[PDB]
RNA sequence: UAUUUAAUUUUUAUAAUUAAUAAGAAAGAAGAAUAUAAUUUA
RNA sequence: AAAAUAAAGUAUGAAUUAAUAUCAAAAUUUUAAUAAAAAUUAAAAAAUUA
């Protein structure tokens, strides 16, 4: 159900192993346990196995079988061939979101006649303002994203100092996103809206009308990459002008958001092709829209 | 190629010069400082007020890796001016927060400025240029001494306004998130440990 | 002041101190002229069958600081058109 | 259907003065612009005066926003913009016959002479257009993609 | 309700502030007498949440008088306690404000508060008064002497003249205070206040009159000095 | 003790005076309107002690004034 | 057309040309008050200039427009002028047939 | 009053003190020496007992109850600590939060899962609380002088902790008595 | 009870009761063949 | 919640994006496909 | 009130931020450049100068 | 009113290493108030 | 549940009540009848409002 299949550590060993079990001598992997060099430390009633027909033969079958039918065993290749780092691991990787603004409300129709109520969010400037890893520990990494370029004198003097240190243009607002080390983008990166795919789900954190709220499921409807808008099939209870922290909803009940069936994200971030210039581009042809719900 | 608009004139002084944008503009707009250490030190002494101190520091902590040894020396010398061997090292306190029963003290933007400088130095002299500290003992002793002048290993006296009521602001966290910002900062950690491990070769071979 | 939170109050900075003492190892393996990222051996048996006879898999990931250091330094390559110009089906 | 009385501008000319002083000076401006592009009289048609806005906050890039002297492509490494050059705009339209090339040529000419006219502030139409009749600013608009 | 007189008093931003009163009726009555009085003499010193309300209403009256229409007049006449003031509005304000569209009234927060209660006092004037016909050179920095006397005039401006029909009204309303039954009203009011007692109200034997003939004959003197 | 009188706090940052910087005052004035009265170019949120101008604060799209040293009578 | 800030874009002309046929009966001689952003005050000041007609407002010299919007004081005048400039010709075309 | 109503609190940002770095009239760092206590194959509550004796300062002849003068015990290899017989399973640790649902009954094994060292802290707390309860400072101040490490690796090599030579005289295994 | 970074793998944390909250022990409670039983002969 | 990200609002900056313009734009795309 | 309160009970209120704020606090002020009177910024004089230029 | 809970202590650039089930210069209107951070304004 | 009215406020200034220590939070058992009594374990900061 909502539990995985239970497995105890006392049960993982040679006889329970799905593929051949491997013993580690540290320079070399063999299918025999390591025979201690000092023979007088051998225990009574313990066999030291240099060769075993039973286990060696089964292994022999397995390997030759893997090579002669590579089309059947292409899954088995996962055992022997691990994916390198970066490269968007489907299970491992988490990217950062971006900071939006609830702008207005709208109404849309799908393919059929239906009245949708859309809330439009605006992502005026999203940069990566800060990198923070806490004492170098694992899984502690944060990318801080800022929004809304802002005049020199806006903030209390102590915030302005922060932006001066960073090197980023001064922002009205920041939010941190916990991420995996592969999802890092260099400080000062301009973030686009197509960082989100039009068919995905998105976790939204904003201020209610008066504490902080989180909507974890909400799908994306439509995206303007000219006016840097984004649309949601929802009515928030929130003030117009409210900043909203966007994220990817990472899983829905045993299902990853990102997979070959569904699709793949623009992994560390969306980056634009150098040839395009939004300055030559109109509002309408700039639209990206979802498949039918 | 050509201007999309006219450019109204300025005389030599009021130009914005002294900085440069990162190699790739349309993607990364980060601003790097080109200023020489001479005039950053200059700005630091000659405009004594907090924000220009912070600005000077924030610049010379961007630029650390790109400068030679004696440049670093006159930097640290310039910076260490306002510190008493007697006094609490890094404390610059502005607001008293009387909100809860006993008074709470908030430092100003100078504190994260100095710490940011120490951390910049940590990335420079340990991570990407590990040789440089062994090369010249002059700047070794300089860094060590500036590091002893601000007292980095008792951050607790950065947050203390009265020696009778010593603050634990640096040493104490709660799970409800009190002191999340002022919580444990590795500050001199890599730097001190590393420059200990420079002296830690006890082997008779070398 | 319950028992647990006083315990963690005292011991959290000591945990930090101890893992710092773990860190200084690489530092003395740095200053001596060697530079190496301490390597973790790849674990071949992650695939199992439990007593109820069903498939259980162990997810083991290994972060590479040399990859990360480059990922925080410079931009990604250009986003492929296969991604953004077509939606993600539901 | 074809696109109606929308007219592609040549230049847009700014002034630091508000809209009320400039109405008096509108008749003398056309006379000067005419020998700026060195065309005969009646060749240039000035659009309606547009006061921009009094910005306390100063949102940049807005259709009504006070234009500033500095520009990104002009000074790349400047950490900020030079202050506000123009509080008020008026457009420059030529004859309709000119196709898209000619108008842009007359545009680049105007910026060409006007820049030097502003730097001359360190008889000919340029500084007459600058000194006794204030215009501190000029720009070439972006062609709308909206068609 | 977007119509530029009829008012909505809430605390939400769409609406102008509801200053404390008994019933929205009572509120409307108050608004009406503040407007009336402000049209009569150009400034109104007003406490509380009333002041912003009073400014906005003022701006609305000027906007109406600018419209210069029969339905506009008659709508203003519904609203005012004084018919004559409608006329003074539509005569004056159009010449006055012809060159400005927005914000015709100037609100000013005073550094003194009612001692009666902590409420703050605001000073609400119509803006530029140099185009005003009958308010031209007046100076409100301090009040006049007796409150039925025509207000002060700036020294450089002494010899100005005003619309005949306005000073007619003003003198008519003034002349009932030079009468004796007003003096009786004055003494008796002292007595009444003392009975309810408000402290620092002198005994009616000590109350000597607001108006005498000597003070008058010098007042008229300097009044024709200003003319 | 020396008398307890506070020195001039007028030029430090204040949260209630900071509200009035970007507020629209056209109705508070008559002859004398100035572009933005409460907003001091280059200085944080109106306060003169907190001056940021001609340091490196990176503000691509907004204007910044140059630095002239303030007088003594404008601070205290 | 209505709430447009600053310049009047061509995408916005499109809005006008589109809403031309939304209203079936219109002659180039139609009264001013059918226009975008034409208020009571805007209309009145136009009338004392002897202008009753969409043709007449599309005939304005644009230096009439400005002093109409500055010395006189009808705001958003350039919007109604531009709206007229746009619409006048298709009206003549739908007028012939 | 003598003691103040406004107090140092756990929520209050100033924070709770560390009595090691603290300077107070009743705290003495001068005469302290460091010990190294190997708990490998030793019974948990007995280790905790001895450690508590050194921590507290009860093992010095000049021990005065008011004065807090400890010695620092570095307790190493907690992971190897022995709990006799069935006891790892059968010996409960209880506590009550003040709220509805105020009972936690937890097997020693579970505390051990979460932290091995929190166990040692538990029985230490007990052995100190035996004589020092009625005042907070005397409960809390001693405990910080125990440094618990669940294996042989500890930062304190510079103190040169002297091996603490101790053999428990007690023959029987420990027993659990809680009323 | 999941805070901090949460990996997209559908339920890793489920069996210890849904939290990431301790994780810093190198030592645990073991039947034969579980972790610190590394050093005992069986 | 009194934090900064949640309290501060972008209202003042809305003039930077043309809400009216885009609404009319998608009304054009509303009639183009015939809804 | 179920009981008489002692002097400490009475004094506990003055530790509060509310009590301090309401009662014991100092006002910022300067001298009106026109009136030479003490003044808090944001409040003004009924005078023809103070109303125009509000200093 | 004592306890007990719930809220608040008036922008905290940022939040979660654990408990239990979090806090930078200050008070008028938070609005110069008729939802534009000035609609041109004397 | 919309509408009207009433709650920070300046000033005035009562009444019930009052054995108390700067207070008395949580749980478990016992004690001659709730037991704010004992004993044990424990973990209650200040202010303001409902
Ligand atoms: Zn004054």
């Amino acid at each position: 159900r909502c539990y995985p299949s239970l497995m105890r550590e006392k049960d993982r060993d040679m006889y329970h192993c799905y593929y051949p079990y491997l013993f580690d001598h540290g320079d070399k992997m063999s299918l025999y346990p390591k025979i201690p060099e000092n023979p007088r430390e051998w225990q009574p009633e313990q066999l030291q196995t240099t060769y075993d027909a039973i286990r060696e033969d089964k292994y022999d079958a397995f390997i030759r079988l893997r090579e002669k039918f590579p089309e059947l065993y292409q899954d088995t290749r996962a055992w022997d061939n691990p994916p390198p780092f970066g490269e968007f691991n489907m299970f491992y990787s988490v990217r950062f979101g971006m900071v939006g603004v609830k702008a207005f409300t709208c109404k849309d129709y799908d393919e059929l006649g239906n009245q949708f109520d859309c809330t439009a969010f605006w992502f005026p400037d999203n940069q990566v303002v800060k990198h923070s890893t806490r004492n170098g520990e694992v899984g502690t990494d944060k990318v801080y994203v800022g929004a809304m370029n802002v005049p020199v004198e806006f903030h209390k003097p102590h915030v302005a100092a922060f932006y001066k240190a960073a090197g980023v243009p001064v922002k009205h607002v920041c939010a941190g996103f916990p991420i995996t080390p592969d999802a890092y983008a260099p400080v000062g990166t301009k973030l686009d809206v197509r960082h989100f795919k039009p068919g995905q789900e998105v976790t939204i954190t904003f201020q209610n009308t008066a504490a902080a709220e989180t909507y974890q499921g909400v799908p994306v409807w439509r995206i303007d990459y000219k006016n840097s808008l984004i649309y949601l099939p929802t009515l928030l209870d929130a003030d117009v002008g409210t900043y909203v922290r966007f994220s990817d909803t990472i899983n829905t009940k045993g299902l990853t958001l990102w997979n070959e069936h569904r699709g793949l994200p623009a992994f560390p971030t969306f980056i634009p092709p150098e040839d395009e210039d939004l300055s030559k581009l109109a509002t309408d042809e700039c639209q990206l829209k979802s498949p039918p719900l | 190629r050509f201007p999309s608009q006219t450019m109204s004139p300025c005389s030599h002084e009021e130009e914005m010069r002294g900085y440069v944008v990162s190699r790739d503009y349309p993607l990364i707009d980060r601003l790097h400082c080109t200023r020489s250490i001479e005039e950053l030190v200059a700005q630091f002494e000659d405009r004594p007020q907090i924000e220009s101190r912070v600005a000077a520091l924030a610049d010379m902590a961007s630029t650390v890796s790109f400068r030679s040894d004696e440049e670093l020396l006159r930097m640290f010398t310039a910076i260490s001016a306002p510190f008493s061997v007697d006094g609490r090292g890094l404390n610059f306190l502005t607001v008293k927060v009387s909100k809860f029963g006993r008074p709470y003290y908030v430092p100003n933007s100078l504190l994260p400025a100095y710490v940011n400088l120490v951390d910049a130095t940590t990335i420079a002299l340990v991570r990407e240029q590990p040789w440089r500290l062994s090369a010249s003992p002059a700047l070794f002793i300089q860094v060590l001494q500036f590091m002893a002048l601000i007292k980095v290993f008792e951050p607790n006296k950065w947050f203390t306004f009265s020696d009778h009521a010593p603050s634990n602001r640096a040493d104490y966290r709660h799970a409800i998130g009190v002191n999340h910002s002022t919580a444990f900062w590795g500050t001199g950690e890599e730097l001190y440990d590393f420059m200990v491990e420079l002296l830690r070769v006890e082997d008779d071979g070398r | 002041d319950s028992f647990k939170e006083h315990y963690h109050r005292v011991h959290l900075p000591r945990r930090l101190a101890l893992q710092r003492y773990a860190r200084q190892q690489s530092l003395r393996n740095a200053a001596k002229g060697n530079v190496k990222a301490e390597e973790v051996p790849y674990k071949y048996n992650r695939w199992w069958v439990n007593e109820e006879h069903e498939f259980v898999h162990q997810y083991a990931f290994v972060e590479d600081p040399e990859v990360t250091k480059a990922k925080r330094e410079t931009l990604p390559p250009v986003t492929r058109e296969n991604i953004w110009k077509e939606p993600q089906q539901t | 259907s074809p696109l109606f009385g929308a007219r592609v501008p040549c230049c847009v000319v700014g002034t630091l003065r508000t809209a009320k002083e400039i109405i008096v000076l509108k008749r003398d401006i056309q006379s000067l612009l005419c020998e700026l592009m060195e065309l005969p009289q009646g060749s240039v048609t000035l659009g309606p005066l547009q006061q921009l806005r009094e910005m306390m906050l100063y949102r940049h890039g807005t259709p009504l926003s006070p234009r500033l002297g500095d520009e990104r492509q002009l000074n790349m490494d400047a950490y900020a913009r030079r202050p506000i050059a123009a509080r008020t705009m008026m457009d420059v339209f030529l004859a309709e016959d000119m196709s898209l090339d000619e108008i842009v040529n007359f545009g680049r000419l105007s910026l060409g002479k006007l820049q030097i006219a502003l730097n001359n502030l360190r008889v000919e139409p340029a500084q007459l257009l600058v000194d006794r009749m204030g215009i501190s600013y000029c720009e070439i608009p972006s062609l709308d993609e909206s068609d | 309700t977007t119509e530029p007189l009829m008012a909505d008093y809430g605390w939400t931003r769409g609406k102008l502030p509801k200053f404390r009163a008994r019933s929205p009726f009572h509120r409307q009555q108050i608004a009406r007498r503040m407007v009336t009085e402000m049209i009569r003499k150009d400034y109104c010193i007003v406490g509380g949440a009333r002041a912003p309300a009073l400014r906005i209403l003022a701006d609305h009256v000027v906007e109406l008088a600018k419209a210069g229409d029969t339905d506009s007049r008659q709508q203003l006449a519904y609203f005012l306690h004084d018919p004559l003031m409608v006329d003074k509005a539509f005569d004056e304000y159009p010449r006055r404000f012809k060159d400005m569209n927005a914000k015709y009234a100037m609100m000013t927060r005073l550094k003194s508060r009612r001692r009666t209660d902590a409420v703050a006092m605001y000073f609400v004037e119509y803006k530029n008064r140099d185009m005003s016909d009958n308010h031209k050179g007046e100076d409100y920095s301090a009040g006049p002497e007796r409150f039925f006397l025509p207000p002060r005039i700036v020294e450089t401006e002494k010899g100005i003249q005003r619309p005949p029909h306005m000073q007619m009204a003003f003198d008519r309303w003034a002349s009932k205070f030079k009468t004796e039954e007003f003096h009786h009203w004055w003494r008796l009011r002292h007595a009444k206040l003392r009975y309810w007692g408000v402290r620092n109200v002198p005994h009616p034997s000590d109350v000597d009159p607001l108006w005498t003939e000597k003070e008058e004959e010098e007042w008229h003197n300097e009044m024709l000095a200003n003319t | 003790t020396p008398v307890r009188d506070r020195k001039c706090t007028l030029q430090y940052y204040n949260p209630i005076r900071a509200r009035f910087v970007y507020r629209r005052d056209k109705p508070l004035f008559d002859k004398y309107h100035v572009t933005a009265r409460n907003l001091a170019p280059g200085f944080s949120r109106g306060a003169l002690k907190h001056d940021w101008r001609a340091l490196g604060v990176y503000t691509p799209d907004h204007p910044q004034v140059p630095y002239h040293p303030l007088q003594t009578w404008m601070l205290g | 057309g209505i709430a447009t800030g600053g310049r009047v874009t061509n995408e916005d002309r499109r809005w006008w040309l589109v809403h031309l046929e939304c209203a079936p009966d219109i002659t180039p001689g139609t009264f001013i008050a059918w226009l975008d952003c034409c208020g009571t005050h805007t209309c009145k000041k136009l009338i004392e200039r002897n202008i009753w007609t969409i043709e007449q407002v599309a005939a304005l010299d644009s230096d009439q427009v400005d002093e109409l919007k500055y010395r006189e004081g009808c705001l958003k005048m350039d919007v109604v002028w531009e709206h007229a400039r746009t619409i006048i010709t298709p009206l003549r075309q739908r007028e012939v047939t | 009053p003598f003691k103040s109503v406004l107090r140092r609190h756990k929520h209050h940002p100033e924070g709770l003190p560390l009595y090691n770095d603290m300077s107070k009239q009743w705290l003495c760092r001068e005469g302290e020496r460091w010990w190294l206590l190997d708990a490998r194959g030793e019974q948990l509550p007995r280790v905790a007992a001895v450690a508590a004796q050194y921590i507290t300062g009860q093992h010095r002849p000049d021990f005065t109850p008011g004065m807090i003068t400890g010695d620092h015990v570095v307790i190493v290899n907690i992971k190897d600590v022995v709990m006799v017989g069935d006891q790892w399973i059968r010996v409960p640790i209880t506590w009550q939060t003040a709220y509805p649902g105020g009972k936690y009954r937890i097997r020693l094994t579970d505390m051990y899962e979460r932290d091995p060292c929190m166990l040692m802290w538990w029985f230490l707390k007990d052995e100190v609380n035996r004589h020092f309860v009625r005042k907070l400072k005397t409960r809390i101040a001693p405990l910080e002088k125990a440094w618990l490490y669940e294996d042989s690796i500890h930062p304190h090599a510079d103190k040169n902790p002297r091996p603490l030579c101790w053999t428990d005289p007690e023959v029987k295994g420990w027993k659990y008595r809680d009323p | 009870n999941l805070k901090g970074l949460v990996y997209p793998l559908p339920y890793y944390a489920m069996w210890r009761g849904n939290h990431n909250k301790y994780t810093y022990n190198k030592s645990t409670v073991c039947l034969w063949g579980e972790g610190d039983t590394r050093s005992m002969y069986h | 919640t009194n934090r900064h990200f949640f309290v501060a609002r972008a209202n003042a900056f809305f003039s930077r994006l043309p809400i009216a313009r885009v609404q009319r734009s998608l009304a054009m795309e509303a009639v183009r496909e015939g809804r | 009130p179920k009981r008489k309160k002692n002097p400490m009970q009475l004094r506990r209120k003055v530790y509060g931020l509310h009590f301090k704020e309401k009662y014991l606090k100092m006002e910022e002020w300067y001298y009106c450049p026109l009136c030479a009177e003490p003044k808090k910024p944001g409040e003004w004089c009924r005078r023809e100068d103070c109303r125009q230029i509000k200093p």
